[PDB]
């Protein structure tokens, strides 16, 4: 990327954070930033030396200094957690443009909740196939970030694991699910399957075996 | 492309004001066909809402309306006998003492930054700018036509 | 009071051609820069291409990925924006969001051409871009009981259950096959429904 953007920061309600991006086209051309959030049309916030889009709150201010743009946030809101997007040139005195890859921002809205993980086994409907599945749900979490990792007996899993992004539930707090594949063979040449659920540190593990 | 001709360069005498400037400036473009009709109209209200530039040691205005107002780029330059007061164009109290007046009459954007990219060259050159208070008109308009002509 | 809707945006076999439109309103649009930006689904925005304004003769520049494929135009009598994609790609897929592009430089400190900046967005329109088969799902039991929708496309399916509370259906993964699933499971002390396979189901959680 020409452009360089943190990939998450953090921030307590009210608190002041600043976002960074950095790139050799921002010697030479000024950097505008874009509030994004899931589902909706991004907005600009801000563009050249001085200038915000009327309607955009005072609290966003940009500021730049040799190869790197800043937003600055005072005092972020509730609403403020989104993703926040730079653009200017790809290079300097180039024709075309170029946005940074983007900073997640977690305002954070409620205390931390550890996670629901719910683990199934491959069922005899599916086994009497040719295949089988190992479903993991994660449900009612926050902040929306965690890590799934799978086991085979005490050994790691990468080959067959396809996972989902967060999801915002009804009750503002997050869900995720993951899936793992094998062919039935393998799932009863072993002792047991486990989904490791890492969220903020903590882990929560779950544990399936060809046993009913 | 850009037009400059040598009717596009003149000198304009000591009892003439902004207004009176900016309709001289643009009175060439517009009997060409480069601006609209009214181009001078535009000019003077997008000024009022400023273009001078406080550079040592002749100050500078850099006159220009909306694109959309521009049939072909030219530029007109008006080099005043006495100084005349712009606003500053960054938002200063002083006004600007102005004797060098370039009119830009351009509507494509890559052409408008070349310019004004251009003229922030030029009037940071002291021995460019004395000799354009001292020149007759049709040496500006060879001097300022090389210039131009080294820009594309 | 500006809007920008896109419109176009569906599912393309790759090597295919898709044409997006974007339907401009509140704006002075003959004079307008347009530019069309894509999110792929996961990632972050993507600048497409932009196209000028009369004084630059309508040019064209557009990214890398994308030059020699895609081709903007515009038709300013009835204020459309146009995106005409061919051999189109899988990474060509995601949301595609029209944007009114306005024009920066300052005079002291730019640098030509100064920088554009995108002051109105339209929310975009989905292009898929896939070489999938419409399958209907297999639906398998999760004996909180659930439901396993598994290896259909494309989207969506609805899953409810008993044909009619505390029940949550998570959203679909997206496999290497091309092919989606997903899992609904509800909490106690299965309805799924593939409109574009016509395959409905109902697997009783014994």
């Amino acid at each position: 990327y020409e452009l360089t953007q943190e990939t998450g920061v953090s921030v307590a309600l009210g608190r002041t954070v600043t976002i960074t991006c950095r790139g050799d086209s921002l010697a030479s051309h000024a950097a505008s930033w874009y509030q994004k959030k899931p589902g909706q049309a991004p907005i600009l916030l801000f563009y050249g030396k001085n200038n915000r889009p009327s309607g955009v709150p005072d609290r966003f201010s940009g500021s730049a200094s040799g190869n790197r743009a800043s937003l600055t946030i005072s005092g972020a809101q509730a609403e403020d957690d989104a993703e926040y997007y730079c653009s200017s040139r790809d290079k300097s005195g180039s024709r075309l443009s170029v946005f940074g890859g983007g900073t997640k921002l977690t305002v954070l809205s409620q205390p931390k909740a550890a996670p629901s993980v719910t683990l199934f086994p491959p069922s005899s409907e599916e086994l009497q196939a040719n295949k089988a599945t190992l479903v993991c749900l994660i449900s009612d979490f926050y902040p929306g970030a965690v890590t799934v990792a799978w086991k085979a007996d005490s050994s790691p899993v990468k080959a067959g694991v396809e996972t989902t992004t967060p999801s915002k539930q009804s009750n503002n707090k997050y869900a995720a699910s993951s899936y793992l594949s094998l062919t039935p063979e393998q799932w009863k040449s072993h002792r047991s399957y486990s989904c490791q659920v890492t969220h903020e540190g903590s882990t929560v593990e779950k544990t399936v075996a060809p046993t009913e | 492309g850009i037009h400059f001709r040598r009717h596009y360069v003149r000198h304009l005498p000591k009892e003439v004001s902004q207004n009176d400037i900016i309709k001289a400036l643009a009175s060439p473009l517009i009997n060409d066909g480069m601006v609209v009709s009214d181009f001078a109209d535009h000019v003077i209200t997008r000024e009022q809402n400023p273009t001078g530039l406080p550079v040592e040691p002749v100050g500078v205005a850099i006159p220009h309306t909306d694109s959309k107002y521009v049939r072909q780029n030219a530029i007109s330059v008006g080099i005043l006998a006495e100084p005349v007061n712009f606003e500053d164009a960054g938002g200063e109290p002083d006004p600007v003492p102005v004797r060098v007046v370039f009119m830009l009459a351009l509507g494509n954007w890559f052409d408008i930054t070349n310019v004004l990219w251009w003229i922030k060259a030029v009037i940071q050159d002291e021995d460019f700018m004395q000799q354009l208070l001292v020149m007759n008109d049709d040496e500006i308009y060879q001097s300022i036509y090389t210039r131009i002509s080294e820009l594309e | 009071e500006v809007q920008l809707v896109e419109s176009g945006g569906g599912l393309v076999k790759p090597g295919g051609s898709l044409r997006l439109s974007c339907s401009a309103s509140g704006f002075d649009f003959d004079n307008a820069w347009m530019t069309w930006v894509r999110q792929p689904p996961g990632k972050g925005l993507e600048w497409v291409g932009r196209i000028t304004g009369p004084g630059e003769g309508w040019s064209v520049d557009y990214a890398a990925p994308v030059e020699g494929r895609f081709t903007i135009s515009r038709l300013n009598s009835i204020n459309f924006l146009y995106l005409e994609m061919n051999n189109l790609r899988m990474e060509d897929s995601g949301l595609y969001f029209c944007a009114r592009t306005g024009k920066y430089y300052d005079f002291w400190s730019g640098y030509p051409p100064g920088e554009e900046y995108f002051q109105d967005w339209g929310r975009g329109t989905l292009v898929t871009v896939s070489s999938a088969s419409t399958k209907g799902p297999s639906v398998f039991p999760l004996a909180a009981l659930g439901c396993l929708v598994k290896d259909y496309f494309p989207e969506p399916v609805t899953v409810s259950w008993n044909s009619g509370s505390g029940v949550h259906t998570f959203p679909a993964v997206l496999q290497s096959s091309g092919l989606y699933s997903l899992s609904s499971v509800v909490t106690v002390p299965c309805n799924v429904n593939h409109k574009p396979s016509n395959t409905k189901v109902d697997k009783r959680v014994e």
